[PDB]
């Protein structure tokens, strides 16, 4: 499996991402009650007030945090592999199966 | 004669992108969808300035009067002259507008100032939302 770090880089991306969708859906409500604001009905004032500032916070630190992983990008840098011990591992089960085979009473 | 003549040639300039855009649909194959984006969003806009400037010289063609040609033939080319002399709309844009009043349906003026403080209102609070988080 990956290294932690990478998950929870991967994490935080996921996270940015649901943000970037939660606040297109509050886009489309905002869109929608503004609608029936410009109906007239004044019921749903006090609700406008709350669906603007969330919308604008959530697009705020949204950006924000995407800049932070862009900026760990900066300081990250400086921060066949396996084929140099790859022959090696294979070598070791071999091995292991011939002493599965040298001893009969293990075979079951 | 002048404002008429800058109306002629942006006409004529947007007719010209209209047909480009019509040649370049007219292919069996679709094109990219960014070369169709950049062609919508041209063509749009210059359809825009279309507007804006008929707009601006609105008294300059009020002004012109109408009048065929003496030389010009009416009993051979009545045809012609009827078909620049119609005005009418298409209908369906006709029945659209009308459904739309349709289901739209001192009252009605008072609410016209209610919509006028909604929107100061809502302006001024979305100035002081932007306000509130720096932006720069």
């Amino acid at each position: 499996m990956q290294p932690p770090y990478i998950q929870e880089r991967l994490k935080s991306l996921n996270d940015i991402e649901t943000q970037l969708c939660s606040m297109l859906q509050e886009a489309s409500q905002v869109t929608f009650i503004f609608g029936e604001l410009k109906r007239g009905n004044e019921s749903v004032k006090p609700q406008f007030e709350n669906h603007v500032k969330q919308f604008y916070e959530r697009l705020d630190k949204s950006t924000t945090q995407l800049r932070k992983e862009i900026q760990l990008l900066d300081e990250n840098v400086g921060t066949n592999k396996k084929a140099l011990g790859q022959d090696t591992e294979k070598m070791e089960e071999q091995l292991d199966l011939l002493s599965a085979i040298l001893d009969p009473s293990k075979s079951k | 004669g002048q404002a008429l003549d800058a109306v002629r040639m942006r006409l004529a300039q947007l007719t010209h992108s209209l047909r480009r855009i019509r040649d370049e649909m007219s292919k069996a194959e679709l094109p990219q969808w960014y070369t169709l984006q950049s062609q919508l969003n041209v063509t749009l806009s210059q359809l825009v300035s279309v507007t804006s400037t008929l707009q601006h010289f609105q008294e300059t063609l009020d002004s012109t009067v109408v009048y065929p040609l003496p030389k010009f033939p009416t009993t051979s080319h009545e045809s012609l002259v009827t078909t620049l002399l119609r005005k009418k709309n298409i209908p369906e844009v006709d029945e659209w507008m009308k459904y739309v009043r349709e289901t739209s349906g001192e009252e009605i003026e008072k609410l016209l100032q209610q919509d006028r403080e909604i929107t100061n209102w809502a302006r001024t609070t979305f100035r002081n939302e932007y306000g509130k988080h720096d932006f720069k």
